[PDB]
RNA sequence: UGUACAACGGGGUAUUGUAAGCAGUAGAGUAGCCUUGUUGUUACGAUCUGCUGAGAUUAAGCCUUUGUUGUCUGAUUUGU
RNA sequence: GAAUGUUACCGCAAUAGUAAUUGAACUUAGUACGAGAGGAACAGUUCAUUCGGAUAAUUGGUUUUUGCGGCUGUCUGAUCA
RNA sequence: AUUCAUAAUAACUUUUCGAAUCGCAUGGCCUUGUGCUGGCGAUGGUUCAUUCAAAUUUCUGCCCUAUCAACUUUCGAUGGUA
RNA sequence: GAAACUGCGAAUGGCUCAUUAAAUCAGUUAUCGUUUAUUUGAUAGUUCCUUUACUACAUGGUAUAACUGUGGUAAUUCUAGA
């Protein structure tokens, strides 16, 4: 899927396209609110945790 | 590790203030320190030609 | 294979195993066992009925799963850029706050200049 | 006279659908009380909630067992 | 099921009986054939019909498990049972 | 024509309204301070009135039918009290 | 001076005559039985709440659009995130 990641410390935004259907099964079953690290999902995101606050779905 | 596209990068808050108390707060300056002279200006190139466009103080 | 859920119960289904129903307006319901498909043909209400997942949840019956969403106290720490600013000058005149004498030397001159500019239009007007 | 057998028990899996008893500022409301209320308390009251996916039953043609207690020499017949 | 020396096991097989059936679709091919109209078949594949023999994982039915629960009337003083 | 208008007492209100608004002219007083006063307006606002209306409403008035003479009233039909 | 917010308006106008036969409607009354944006004219000295530091009254505070940029979908006067 792709990812709109925004730092909003900078102020920056960024789009990044994900595979690996096992890295990304990660999020299932949350809600906009909570929380996840990102190592879990890609090792880039070491460290790093996100929160979420909304996306759009195919259609 | 830092990513290149958001947290290397910076980006600007577009505006200033444009209220008094806002702008006092913005400093921490005061309820007397004149804040006409600590207002944000923008230059322009129009041509040769520049201008600042201090905006306005409201309130 | 995919694992249903039972449209009543909410317990799970293997394949093989069940039922599925279909009812007039094209909508689908799938039954664990002839209990459930029972009491949904008796047009029972599952969230009176004590053994059903819908039942404990309306009643918070192992209900130990969600607890809360705390709240946060951060300030921004982060005084950026406002594009017409430059951030290191910003920090330069937030940090001028004391020597507030110069908005009074400034003040004087145009009060003094408000003065010369009354008095030349009062003799203009002549 | 033993990875022996049985009867009981325990556990598993199943079925049903949340036991009795106790408590509750839950309860349609109603009588009565006096310290008269500043929820004032006492009696009635199907029912509801909690202890409670509890309790009950579970091999008679289910599974299993480090458990407890016992049983394990009676009669008859047969020959190239 | 007596008798074939007894008893137990593993087996041979004389004889007798016998069961599998039919169709459609796709492709073959709008090809062959024929002026055109119209219009095939063999092989292959997927299914089905009728019949039979077993089975009971699942679905369904059955329910004296009178297993669980509920309901009525009545009787056990009431409650429980 | 009134329990009208209005006023007064007792209180009540989760509390209404009572200008943190804006453009021009920029003027007068001085103990000359960014001192004190000061105009023409626009907007908005509580209530009364008015106007624009609106809703109900009085009286009287409508075509053919009797091969429609009984209708309404269960649960609103007529009226009364709240 | 585009855009966007705010305030107004969009309930006027225009079209048609299907329904509707004491219903509409006409003419005539009434609101001492009511609401009324708008106009128009009048119209708040009383609001510091233990109201002697509780206070900015040369005037108080938080958002948020537009905009920057990231994107979604086939599409729509669709839109989210920062």
């Amino acid at each position: 899927m792709k990812l709109n990641i925004s730092y909003p410390v900078n102020g920056s935004q960024k789009t990044f396209e994900i595979d690996d259907e096992h890295r990304i099964r990660v999020f299932f079953d949350k809600r906009i609110g909570q929380e996840v690290d990102g190592e879990a999902v890609g090792d880039e995101f070491k460290g790093y945790v996100f929160k979420i606050s909304g996306g759009n779905d195919k259609q | 590790q830092e990513l290149e596209g958001l947290t290397d990068t910076t980006v600007p808050k577009r505006l200033g203030p444009k209220r008094a108390n806002n702008i006092r707060k913005f400093f921490g300056l005061s309820k007397e320190d004149d804040v006409r002279d600590f207002v944000i200006r923008r230059e322009v190139t129009k041509g040769e030609k520049t201008y600042t466009k201090a905006p306005k103080i409201q309130r | 294979m995919k694992v249903e859920i039972d449209s009543f119960s909410g317990a799970k289904i293997y394949p093989g195993r069940g039922t599925l129903f279909v009812r007039g307006d094209s909508k689908i319901f799938r039954f664990q066992n002839s209990k459930s498909a029972s009491l949904f043909k008796q047009r029972k209400n599952p969230r009176r009925i004590a053994w059903t997942v819908l039942f404990r949840k309306h009643h918070k019956k192992g209900i130990t799963e969600e607890v809360a969403k705390k709240r946060s106290r951060k300030t921004v720490k982060a005084q950026r850029p406002i594009t017409g600013a430059s951030l290191d000058l910003i920090k330069e005149r937030r940090s001028l706050k004391p020597e507030v004498r110069k908005a009074q030397r400034e003040e004087k001159q145009k009060a003094d200049k408000e003065k010369k500019k009354a008095a030349k239009a009062a003799r203009k007007a002549e």
